């Protein structure tokens, strides 16, 4: 079963460098071309080069001659891509692909795609969240159904995750996406359940930040 | 490089119709073999894109083939013959003829749906916040169509717009909807000067805005 397993999302420095992997299962490795395609939040797909781990024999986009290398390593059946001088115009989710065009053939096979590795260039150091139970007011719902949220703001890099009851409770829920404002991240989410749920059970909000080793849980109270 | 120009750039069309997409290039994709190396992606929110067709017209395996594809030279052609609320999501034309390959900008089909109003909630500060001397008040609107929506923060009548941190999820697959934050950031001195909180929210689905409000007092 092709599986292509892409590395964690990265913090880097600007001027640094990375080095993103794929690691690959299921079908011969020497045997496929794996391209890398860039996208930035923008709705953009970019194509950057590809490697045959064969031979080693890599094509490059020329917009990214020098920025990028490709490497493979066949033992361990895991492609790679080395990003130097890397600039906040850098940061986006890169992706290894195999294709599945065969040359020889010139015909296609299946394309699978990795998950894609988020890369944020920045100098802005890494910062926990601060994580705050919402319990209605008066904007609630009130009468049949109720609804309740989390708010998590303050925290560098992205991403964070955030499930209600451990993702026991996932209908009715809406998380929103991340808004940077002042090199710090704001998320939010809301749960709606019935009047006859809470506050008569616990409901409360998981919120994880790997970056900064966090792990927080907030019980919304009345 | 090679360009290449799609259109629309977003689409709405309801569940159960027709939809086509175009895609031109700025040279002939006919390659001197014969063969025309122009694919279709789509990428569903928030996952990989994946290729649908290849070749102009061949479509690959696990797709429905409620996609074709046509055209030739310079002009492409995506059409699908009855959409379903899955094929939200964009769509891409990618030509591999021309090194480097080249990409469109994309076009976003979006699923048009009855209108729906917004259902409002407002929340206070939490303790635990203004305990840090922070206050955010926010507001939640959910579960709405089409997704022009405007709304206002007013502090004992009066109108702030500084402060204000939106947030829109994409359209939802499930029910064809879309979702909104907005929140009001204060110092918890400033907070604690006033009285009534309002959250209001205009949009196509009446004349009379919908208002959310909570008065702090004590207790
Ligand atoms: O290389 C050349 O100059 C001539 N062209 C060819 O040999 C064939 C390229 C065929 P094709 O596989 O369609 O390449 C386009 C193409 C390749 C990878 C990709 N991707 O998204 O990973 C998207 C598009």
């Amino acid at each position: 079963e092709v599986k292509l397993q892409e590395s964690g999302a990265e913090l880097v420095r600007p001027g640094a460098s990375v080095k993103l992997s794929c690691k690959t299962s299921g079908y011969i490795f020497t045997s496929y071309w794996i391209h890398w395609v860039k996208q930035r939040a923008a709705a953009g797909l970019e194509w950057i080069a590809r490697i045959y781990p064969g031979t080693g024999s890599s094509y490059y986009n020329v917009k990214f001659k020098g920025k990028a290398t490709l490497t493979a390593d066949k033992s361990s059946s895991t492609a790679y891509m080395q990003l130097s001088s890397l600039k906040s115009d850098d940061s986006a989710v890169y992706f290894c692909v195999r294709w599945g065009f065969i040359p020889v053939r010139e015909d296609y096979v299946l394309d699978y795609w990795g998950q894609g590795t988020l890369v944020t260039v920045s100098s802005a150091k890494t910062t926990a969240p601060s994580v705050y139970p919402l319990a209605p007011v008066c904007g609630d719902t009130t009468g049949s159904s109720v609804t309740l949220g989390c708010l998590v703001k303050g925290y560098f890099p992205e991403p964070v995750t955030l499930t209600w009851n451990s993702g026991s409770l996932s209908s009715g829920v809406h998380t929103f996406p991340a808004v940077l404002q002042s090199d710090l991240y704001t998320l939010s989410s809301s749960v709606t359940v019935t009047s006859s749920t809470w506050p008569s059970q616990s409901i409360t909000c998981n919120v994880a930040h790997p970056a900064s080793s966090t792990k927080v849980d907030k019980k919304i109270e009345p | 490089d090679i360009v290449m120009t799609q259109s629309p750039l977003t689409l709405s069309v309801t569940i159960g119709q027709p939809a086509s997409i175009s895609c031109k290039s700025s040279q002939s994709l006919l390659y001197s073999n014969g063969k025309t190396y122009l694919s279709w992606l789509l990428q569903r929110p928030g996952q990989s894109p994946k290729r649908l067709i290849y070749l102009v017209s061949k479509l690959d395996s696990g797709v429905p083939d409620r996609f074709t594809g046509s055209g030739s030279g310079t002009d492409f052609t995506l059409k699908i013959s009855r959409v379903e609320a899955a094929d939200l999501g964009l769509y891409y034309c990618v030509q591999g003829t021309h090194f480097p390959y080249t990409f469109g900008g994309g076009t976003k089909l979006e699923i048009l749906r009855a209108d729906a109003a917004p259902t409002v909630s407002i929340f206070p500060p939490s303790s635990e916040q203004l305990t840090s001397g922070g206050a955010s008040v926010v507001c939640f609107l959910n579960n709405f169509y089409p997704k022009d929506i405007n709304v206002k923060w007013k502090i004992d009548g009066s109108e702030r717009q500084n402060g204000v941190l939106n947030s829109w999820t994409d359209q939802d697959s499930k029910d064809s909807t879309y979702s909104m934050s907005s929140t009001l950031t204060l110092t918890k001195d400033e907070y604690e000067r006033h009285n009534s909180y309002t959250c209001e929210a205009t949009h196509k689905t009446s004349t009379s805005p919908i208002v959310k409000s909570f008065n702090r007092n004590e207790c």
